[PDB]
């Protein structure tokens, strides 16, 4: 399965999705800079509308514990 | 790990498969539970950075946590470099170089280099510095993964 | 633990994983049953305070009991400090310091300090003092957890 | 789960609740003095009315074996 | 593998059955998963080419992958021979011969020859060259076997 | 469970009861003299009427193999 095919379900907790992401990211072998680009970009983009909304409110500069606690009720 | 031989010197010996597997099994069974930290600590007795990356890299599953830890290890490493600046002028022929955050993380150093620092007199406890970062990052995880 | 080496000296060696796991498994299987106390006693042969906190801290489950024990260990430690007052004047350069309840509990002492006291001549049996507190606290538990 | 969210059921033995308490207390990292404050306070407060009643009769100065044997029939 | 003896020399010792079986079990359980590569790396510590063919030859199942790897090992070996030409004139009586891709793959060399190269001064790391080919070929597999 | 609460059933073999007794006696920590007193006293007292009758016929001075073989058919 390709990294672009990794997406969050409509009922799937973000948490279970983030695990899937760094597992697939774990099978990507690209430069770190590209993998940083993938992190800030693709993760949010394939996140579900309800959490996506939430993550837009965190702004930039956000870290994984704060994202992970931010989308917990969703 | 670096262990003391019968002759009375500190030499490196490899870690055992049923030790490896015991590390695996702990993680399988008790996931993020607090007992993992003393357990880790015992199984990390006399361990190298290199052995500590081996243990972290051999995890399967819990990849959100594994990424959070990585990022904590790099933050703590960035902080090592900040707090301890590089030293004045060129490195002496008679001496060996001071470590950076990435040497502590095992990344920029070689094994023989990791054995130089620990076995030399005074010795420097680069295991114990990484160990605190691991334990600190373990607290972060434990606190998050509480429900 | 602190064990005797082939050369004929007392040196520290780490406790084994299948020893650790055997401690875990006993607790899993026989919980508060009395056979736990001789069992403990055998597996605590030549053990340090530090190793004894490791064994207590690595428990999962039975947290009411684990707290009752802790509180017994501190009571017994408070009692050590009461019964044995600190000694007259400053500590001699030629000598090493007398332990407190918290050094016996392993808390305020370091490993090398725990090895100083036990290996030195006369030796002081800080393991056996903690061991009685553990066994005493084990009686408290056993008596309560009888139904 | 937060320590404030730890409470005793209406049919739950105290014992099973006290275990839950020092497990969650085991994941709190606060100063000992604060954790002492939590012990004497929160434990009784979230205890059920029938045992709560019992514990009020033990008065202060009480220790865990006596609390644990005190609420056994409840 | 080639290990250091108590006397302070490097001697060959055989690999253990529960090490062998642990290699088998990893492959059984985690197939092409990435954790296989650090795992491999740990269990290949101090290993010979001969031991590395033993490990590859003892696989059952996943024969399409095993063939892809073989063919990668030969490609990487063909590349070794290309990049490093044979040296000028006849081999010296006082010296031992330079390896080819097939000596690195263990095929054209004998064990005593594999011990000559590694134990001699300077030593040549023919394990680590095969190891990269294995890891490289492991990446090929992992990338393909991603779904 | 307390040692006074250990009693022999109306259909329970003595043997299974004696096992229960020295298990509970095994969790009593009292002086040996008191535990001797418990042995000669409480064991027979909470024994069932049919075996109790049997044990009265053994008289005093009796040892465990003889008690255990004495109440076997009961």
């Amino acid at each position: 399965t390709s990294i672009l095919d990794i997406r969050q379900g409509p009922k799937e907790p973000f948490r279970d999705y983030v695990d899937r992401f760094y597992k697939t990211l774990r099978a990507e072998q690209a430069s770190q800079e590209v993998k940083n680009w993938m992190t800030e970009t693709l993760l949010v983009q394939n996140a579900n509308p309800d959490c996506k909304t939430i993550l837009k409110a965190l702004g930039p500069g956000a870290t994984l514990e704060e994202m992970m606690t931010a989308c917990q009720g969703v | 790990p670096i262990v003391q031989n019968l002759q009375g010197q500190m030499v490196h010996q490899a870690i055992s498969p049923r030790t490896l597997n015991a590390w695996v099994k702990v993680v399988e069974e008790k996931a993020f539970s607090p007992e993992v930290i003393p357990m880790f600590s015992a199984l990390s007795e006399g361990a190298t950075p290199q052995d500590l990356n081996t243990m972290l890299n051999t995890v399967g599953g819990h990849q959100a946590a594994m990424q959070m830890l990585k990022e904590t290890i790099n933050e703590e490493a960035a902080e090592w470099d900040r707090l301890h600046p590089v030293h004045a002028g060129p490195i002496a022929p008679g001496q060996m170089r001071e470590p950076r955050g990435s040497d502590i993380a095992g990344t920029t150093s070689t094994l023989q280099e990791q054995i130089g620092w620990m076995t030399h007199n005074p010795p420097i406890p680069v295991g114990e510095i990484y160990k605190r970062w691991i334990i600190l990052g373990l607290n972060k995880i434990v606190r998050m993964y509480s429900p």
